[PDB]
């Protein structure tokens, strides 16, 4: 989601991508 | 305990060689912090070398990482136990079942700044109740070697201190069981043969005009570190073959 | 005793805290129920069907 | 948290205590809500110096 | 949905964990996605979607 | 460390700053200069704004 | 690298226009210009009069004002056409600090410049998760630059070379919207006519 | 374009010139930062980019002690170059080369 | 059983309507409820006298030709009169003036138990004529903070403050660990100054407590 | 103390200067042969001097020429 | 405080952010804001899109 | 199952009861979620971590100040100095690694 | 109308002798809160306590050991002597003397009665005996103080507490336990505002709750001592 410690392995294509805490 | 569990706490308690399970069942004989004495039932027992089954826990010493492991038991006098049952809980397990911490009441809502990233904000009732207090066992070593200049004394005679603050020291040069230290204070005395200060003019006027004799050994003594304070629990001495003791060895 | 902090649950996407939180609060009113049978002793009857 | 509570302090709900009344300013709406009186979020017209 | 002098009206949430997310504190669209909705798609090794 | 030298620590304290740093170095922010504040306890309190 | 003297007198430099990659406007001109030495003289397309000299440092103030005259190809000065040897000079940097003002005469920049890559370098990622035509977005007037155009049977112009570039002229003179237009696209506008937001320009086959 | 692929920067450099190839290098590192949402301002990668093309090769030595085919630092021909072109002595050309970090 | 044992220092910048004070070395947790105490005191107990309703020439939604203020607006100024009123309880003043130029609170008429201590509140303004206005006023006198809203209603602040805040942060005696150094800030309509508003809000905590205690000396 | 130093990086430019005549400045007065010119409020010798900064009394120039007058003092000290 | 910075200087922005800091926290904490089992919300509709 | 456990206590479904702050006594607002969490005590202790030197000990084949208990500062790498350098810190960077 | 009316204790009500609820009447508009919330805060925080401080056991030169005869570790027995409760009335420290034999439960009623000894829980659980033959002899120092303090901190004069077989103890002053108070309407004949104040403690029984409520409004009024007198 947000708050980048660790990144959202899921997510729809093309999405920057989180970089979630 | 786990106010909230799984139902494996138990499993992992008792697999695991922390606590004590009785060997054979049948009625404790003698419940004392230091040993239990469980009298076997005959159905267990073989025909010949009637006796009882007899723990003896282990008290407090220490562990690899500086931590305390206790024994205590958890049946009472004369009570009757099961083949394959917990007759002692050591460290962080309650009645068999591992208790790793505590529960504890938990409010969430943001305090003051008091809690700003993961920052935990807790009461004194907490720290007042002593429940999350630990116990660590330090292992402080001294070691008389064989210097070239000579061997190392264990005395109690040590240079350049207060008799006051020696005065914890037993005649020997090692502290008493049970004497409360803190950052400093001398555990055992040693000192290490030295010579040829080689003293400079300044100095020797000093001890001319004052008559004070300089110590020809050096002070090597195991002291508490700094920071941290204790009581003493075990003492124990290694001394090599049949060279000559210390009094307290 | 102690005060968490409720932002610390979201980024950390962590919810089985707080279904523990709830049920210990749960296990501790069913224990404070206890209790308070304990305190104003009735009988083996109304404790055990508690 | 400090973002948080700006943002509880600074926002508008559909109603609350004393919606749509007039205050001399800032002062008299600390006097308001530390006493219970106004909700800290209302659709209120006041007198501010800028 | 709330009533103000009236029957309804609505208004934007006063939902703790949309306050959360939306003030920018703590959090993000996906998040509170996935503590409440289906959790998307993920990949095996080789990296083919499941 | 007796009672008159913990003035004599106010007055070397007073306007002597110092710095702090943390381990992952990234910018030259990663180290800043603030000024001392005698605290009771064995733990450092950083703003939390930096 | 440190700031060894404040100036060259090189006035080379480069030029800056809102950043477009064939689609929006992806970063304005604003931020790309602010804090940094003008390279020339400041005219109006048609040299209505000098607005800004060659080295006034373009901050809040000039930036707005260049903001009313709209003018969006700006010729500032650069690090890497600096003439100074062995070093670089303090108007050729700019101004950026966390100070507002001008660089001052000695800061070491480099090692700052190495700083401020490495910092977004901790929010990267190593490993990647898995990854028909033209829209214009806005309202402006079709503007075909390096592009050559024959009329077909049905009267659409279409292009006949690959470097065609597409620009969107409102009526102010800037250019919001570029993009590229692939060899054989159909226009049923070409260079001087307007059209609306929204109104779909230029169509081509993707494949 | 005589075909299709990605570029190397030293022949960017070496047919379109200098400014040409910072504003690749700074554009290129631009949107691959922008598209994790972190602002840097294009100064940074200027002054790197500078201390890329710090070397050159020379071309021709004319009236220098320069070798054809060697390497020098662009500030160092530079200066001595410019001060053989304030002089009558014909200078000595060179051509930008770039370096990695 | 020795005790905490502060005294007062000595701060205040803003002349008469504006205070701050400062009081150590408390104990640690008394700065927090005796600032919270006293705050809740003198917000909402606090004798003082201010506009409850007002008669009026015109007549809560209308207009009055010549004065571009609105009612409400004039309202609004009318709570801030400061108004300090002796042992007559309920009083009525009347607004007697017409001209060109603003009604003041000079402009009202002068009653005998009466006081205003700003001459030069603004109460409204006038627009060019012999443009009617003249009304009356009356005052009641409250042991706390009312607005008209639960019942020409008019907010009725009676206590003479305008705002007040307390900040707790920690103080150092020569040995103590974690001590309150209570911080005090507080502002006044200008009928009675702050330095005696705390003392008198304080006292009627004294008084409210004064009936248990024993053997306070020795 | 001084919470912000914008005020001596106003009236001496080049932020860093105004740490060299500073230390200077404090240099004369740490090592006792100098006193301060702006009352001490208990603050050691760098907000002391910061504060000399502030008031306009002290940079580079004044510090400079009452050395080149201290130089002929010990000329004159030659007798 | 960007445009505080901008307009009035360093020396107020820092007092100001300082403020800022303050009440923030006490705001947050007087809000009693919390996260409960409850606080997420699930959409009915949810099994009707799953089928 | 969580509710109607709740149930049997006295004990809200939200599980979310009304709090009051200990320092004025009002009611906090905006219900809050409190309950009985299991927590432990990790051995990351402060009176472990807590380090500080002046002068101590120093390293024969380099004059270092590592020795013995941990000693000397915290090593000031080769970021810490670019850190230094971006700062127009120069006499703080010379008296950190050479006096 | 005019300044003032105060409440004054009303009815007491004892429940146990663990805890009880006080009640006050005669409230204006918010001062319920006001007095009930600074009230818990000073009998939470301030006190008297007459908690353990120093025990000496019979041959025992630590806590971290286990005397032969109880199942109990020492260290176990000081955490159940701090939880004791009595109450002292001319004395500032007492030193009790605990003796007892034979296989059982040591309750608190075996120690030697003196003077200003009350106990109020004679049944608490010290330790138990496991053998015919195991007696355990001890001296129980209590102090009165206020707060709590701690046993790390007690060691800064140390004044010579040579005799090792002293083990100090944290202290716990305190009676109060749990406090709450809730501000309900009390309607007076015809006044539209008053409010009751109900403060349900929670105590060992050591104090009586008058005491403890007098002695709390009487430390808030000795605080207010920088410009205070009795009118
Ligand atoms: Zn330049």
């Amino acid at each position: 989601g947000g708050a980048g410690h660790v990144p959202e392995y899921f997510v729809g294509i093309g999405t920057p991508i989180s970089f979630y805490g | 305990k786990p106010l909230v569990g799984t139902g494996m706490e138990r499993a992992v308690a008792v697999d695991s060689g922390v606590t004590a399970v009785a060997k054979r069942g049948g009625v404790v004989q003698y419940v004392d912090a230091s040993r239990i004495v469980i009298k076997v039932n005959e159905d267990e027992m073989y025909p010949g070398e009637a006796g009882i089954d007899i723990y003896n826990l282990t008290k407090y010493t220490r562990s690899n990482q500086n931590t305390c492991i206790n024994q205590m038991p958890c049946v009472s006098l004369g009570e009757p136990v099961e083949r394959g049952d917990v007759l002692a809980d050591g460290p962080s397990t309650d009645l068999g079942e591992l208790a790793l911490g505590q529960n504890m009441r938990v409010a969430f809502m943001p305090w003051n700044g008091y809690n700003f990233e993961d920052s935990i904000l807790v009461s004194e009732r907490v720290v007042q109740e002593d429940r999350f207090t630990t116990i660590h066992i330090q292992e402080l070593a001294c070691v008389s070697r064989d210097t070239k200049l000579g061997p190392e004394e264990i005395t109690a005679d040590i240079p350049n201190v207060g008799e006051a603050a020696l005065s914890k020291l037993d005649e020997s040069g090692i502290v008493y069981i049970g004497a409360e230290v803190t950052g400093g204070d001398i555990l055992v005395g040693k000192v290490t043969p030295k010579g040829e200060t080689q003293l400079t003019p300044e100095e020797k006027l000093l001890r001319a005009i004052f008559g004070e004799k300089a110590s020809d050994v050096k002070d090597s003594s195991l002291r508490v570190p700094n920071g941290v304070s204790g009581t003493v629990i075990d003492v124990q001495v290694f001394t090599r073959d049949g060279v000559e003791k210390d009094k307290r060895a | 005793d102690i005060v968490l902090n409720p932002l610390g649950v979201p980024s950390r996407m962590n919810i089985g805290q707080i279904l523990e939180t709830h049920l210990g609060m749960a296990a501790k009113g069913i224990g404070d129920k206890i209790n308070a049978m304990l305190k104003q002793q009735q009988e083996v009857a109304k404790l055990r069907e508690f | 948290d400090v973002v948080l509570g700006l943002y509880y302090m600074t926002r508008d709900c559909v109603n609350a205590k004393g919606e749509g009344m007039v205050l001399t300013g800032p002062k008299e709406a600390e006097r308001l809500y530390r006493s219970g009186l106004a909700s800290l979020h209302a659709r209120v017209k006041v007198r501010i110096t800028e | 949905v709330i009533n103000r002098d009236g029957q309804e009206e609505k208004q934007v949430s006063f939902n703790s964990i949309y306050m959360m997310a939306d003030s920018g504190a703590r959090g993000s669209a996906a998040q509170i996605r996935q503590l409440a909705g289906m959790r998307g798609l993920m990949a095996k090794p080789d990296g083919s979607i499941i | 460390e007796e009672a008159v030298v913990w003035d004599i620590l106010d007055e070397v304290i007073r306007e002597h700053p110092v710095l702090l740093n943390r381990a992952p170095t990234l910018h030259r922010l990663g180290i800043q200069a603030f000024e001392p504040v005698l605290i009771e306890g064995k733990a450092i309190q950083l703003h939390p704004l930096v | 690298l440190v700031v060894t003297e404040d100036d060259c007198g090189t006035h080379e430099g480069i030029m800056m226009t809102p950043v477009i990659e064939g689609g929006d406007v992806k970063e304005p001109l604003r931020d790309r210009v602010l804090g940094r030495v003008t390279a020339e003289d400041v005219l109006k397309p048609g040299t209505a009069d000098i607005l800004v000299p060659r080295n006034t440092l373009l901050h809040e103030q000039w930036c707005d004002l260049l903001e009313e005259n709209s003018v969006d190809a700006v010729k500032v000065r650069s690090v890497v056409s600096c003439d100074t040897d062995f070093g670089v000079c303090a108007h050729c940097y700019g101004r950026d600090l966390a100070r507002g003002h001008i660089i001052n005469k000695g800061e070491a920049i480099g090692v700052i410049a190495a700083q401020s890559i490495g910092e977004p370098g901790t929010q990267l990622t190593m490993r990647t998760f898995h990854i028909s035509s033209i829209q214009v977005k806005n309202k402006g007037s079709i503007k075909l630059s390096n592009v050559k155009s024959v009329v077909n049977s049905s009267g659409k112009l279409v292009i006949t070379s690959r470097n065609t570039e597409l620009k969107l002229i409102d009526e102010f003179g800037r250019t919001k919207e570029s993009y590229k237009v692939p060899y054989g696209a159909v226009l049923a506008k070409g260079d001087g006519e307007q059209v609306a937001g929204g109104e779909t320009v230029a169509n081509w086959d993707p494949h | 374009v005589i075909s299709d692929g990605p570029e190397a920067p030293h022949d960017i450099l070496r047919l379109r010139g200098v400014h040409a190839v910072t504003r690749y290098i700074v554009n290129e590192v631009q949107d691959v930062y922008r598209l994790q949402g972190v602002k840097i301002n294009d100064k940074h990668i200027e002054v790197i980019v500078r201390q890329m093309l710090r070397k050159a090769t020379i071309v021709n030595a004319g009236s220098s002690d320069f070798l054809e085919g060697e390497q020098v630092e662009y500030s160092r021909v530079k200066i001595a170059n410019r001060e053989l072109e304030a002089n009558g002595k014909v200078g000595a050309t060179y051509s930008r080369d770039l370096l990695g970090i | 059983t020795e005790f905490l044992k502060p005294r007062l220092v000595d701060i205040e910048q803003v002349s008469s309507t504006h205070a701050k004070v400062t009081l150590e070395p408390l104990e640690r947790g008394f700065g927090h409820t005796l600032g919270n105490a006293l705050r809740r005191i003198l917000l909402s107990s606090m004798p003082g006298c201010a506009v409850t309703e007002v008669e009026i020439d015109g007549v809560e939604y209308s207009t009055k030709e010549g004065v571009q203020e609105d009612i409400l607006e004039i309202l609004l100024n009318l709570k801030g009169l400061a108004v300090r009123v002796q042992g007559k309880d309920e009083v009525i003043l009347t607004l007697n003036k017409s001209g060109i130029g603003p009604v003041t609170a000079a402009d009202i008429t002068h009653d005998g138990d009466v006081e205003i201590v700003k001459p030069q509140h603004v109460i409204c303004h006038l627009t060019d004529e012999n443009a009617s206005i003249s009304m009356r006023i009356k005052v009641q006198r409250g042991r706390g903070y009312v607005p008209a809203s639960t019942r020409l209603l008019v907010d009725a602040c009676y206590s003479p403050v305008e705002r007040i805040a307390y900040n707790v942060e920690a103080a150092r005696v020569e040995q103590r660990t974690d001590l309150d150094k209570l911080v005090i800030e507080m502002e006044t309509n200008g009928t009675i100054d702050p330095e005696e508003a705390i003392r008198r809000a304080a006292t009627i905590l004294a008084e409210q407590l004064e009936a248990f205690v024993d053997l306070e000396v020795l | 103390a001084r919470v912000t130093v914008q005020d001596a990086v106003e009236k001496i430019g080049n932020r860093f200067d105004l740490v060299l005549v500073a230390a200077r400045r404090a240099r004369q007065m740490q090592v006792g042969g100098k006193d301060p010119l702006v009352p001490e409020e208990n603050d050691k010798t760098t907000v002391i001097a910061l504060r000399e900064i502030e008031e306009g009394l002290i940079n580079n120039q004044i510090l400079d020429v009452r050395e080149r007058q201290e130089q002929q003092e010990q000329e004159a000290a030659e007798l | 405080l960007n445009t505080c910075y901008r307009i009035l200087g360093l020396k107020p922005t820092v007092i100001f952010a300082d403020q800022i800091m303050y009440t923030g926290f006490a705001y947050a904490a007087r809000s009693g804001a919390s996260v409960g089992i409850d606080d997420m919300v699930i959409p009915e509709k949810k099994h009707e899109i799953i089928s | 199952e969580i509710k109607e456990l709740l149930k049997l206590g006295d004990l809200p479904t939200s599980g979310q009861i009304r709090l009051y702050d200990g320092r004025t006594g009002e009611q906090f607002e905006r219900p809050v979620t409190v309950g009985y969490m299991y927590m432990l005590k990790l051995n990351h202790l402060v009176d472990d971590k807590m380090h500080a030197r002046s002068t101590g000990s120093y390293s024969l084949v380099t004059q270092q100040p590592l020795g013995g208990a941990q000693f000397g500062g915290q090593r000031f790498g080769e970021m810490e100095v670019w850190a230094l350098e971006a700062y127009g810190a120069a006499y703080t960077l010379q008296e950190m690694l050479t006096v």
